[PDB]
């Protein structure tokens, strides 16, 4: 299993989250979605705030990082400012890869272009065997956007005519 | 306005625990250069700790600088966020 | 170098990998407070 941690600097309302795979495996594999807590010394905790399973289908893939899976859960993830909160990636199968972003190495799709600095300052790639134990990378970060919203007044459904 | 020689100290230091080896240089920022860092301790008895000894291999320019951190070691052996002690640390 | 201590590097001040093999080279110094202190200022 894979993870990667982020923070907000307020208090925002995360909707849905964006991956991206370079591959995926068969019709009836599936990918558990989950976003963790962390713990006071900067690691992944067993605490478990959202999950969702993403069936094969769902997962888009590519080999340029250009497809973009949208993982939607069904409570909206209220994270508070200054705490930090972990992706966490999680599938028995083993036929599953992602695009992730390592500094000093050429780009998939700009190879004359190297990534100088850190990918994602903020947050850290990490490694599991088990889902408890994490190592982690720090010159990696996954290639990944969060999305956050804002609720408006009302909202309307218009059926089909019958 | 005049000047001051703080004569009788109010404290006398004492140097208990010094790692003098040195081999290599480490950068405090390896994984963002274009193109932190932290030493844990501990004593067993309680003590006053009144100053720390660096060593630094090189600086920035005059207007950089460090800040030099305290910070507790929690239950699993590494560093928290709780800060005891800060400072800012000039490049003169 | 050190046996009670281990070197630490991280990316964000949060997510510290160890050198187990590793220590700075530093000095921690501890004080002891004496029973008065006195200033002496420089002549008028």
């Amino acid at each position: 299993p894979l993870a990667q941690s982020f923070q907000y600097d307020e208090n925002r309302t995360i909707s849905s989250l964006g991956l991206y795979f370079a591959s995926k495996g068969d019709k009836q594999s599936n990918v558990v979605i989950q976003i963790r807590g962390m713990g006071d010394q900067g690691y992944p905790n067993k605490t478990i705030y959202a999950e969702t399973v993403m069936n094969a289908d769902d997962i888009k893939v590519s080999n340029n990082a250009s497809a973009e899976t949208r993982v939607y859960f069904d409570d909206p993830m209220m994270a508070e400012g200054g705490k930090e909160y972990a992706i966490v990636i999680i599938t028995e199968n083993s036929d599953y890869t992602m695009w992730v972003g390592t500094r000093t190495k050429p780009k998939i799709d700009k190879p004359n272009e190297v990534i100088s600095g850190n990918p994602y300052l903020q947050g850290v790639l990490f490694s599991s065997s088990n889902a408890s134990t994490w190592t982690p990378h720090q010159n990696s970060d996954l290639k990944f956007g969060i999305y956050t919203s804002k609720f408006n007044e009302t909202a309307t459904i218009e059926f089909e005519p019958i | 306005h005049i000047w001051g020689r703080l004569i009788s100290a109010p404290f006398t230091e004492e140097r208990t625990i010094y790692q003098g080896q040195a081999s290599e240089t480490l950068n405090v920022n390896p994984y963002n250069i274009p193109n932190p860092l932290a030493q844990s301790f501990q004593y067993d008895e309680n003590r006053t700790i009144s100053s720390l000894g660096l060593y630094f291999a090189s600086k920035g320019d005059k207007q950089s600088n460090v800040v030099i951190q305290i910070r507790g070691m929690g239950d699993q052996g590494y560093p928290n966020k709780t800060i005891y002690a800060e400072t800012v640390m000039n490049a003169d």
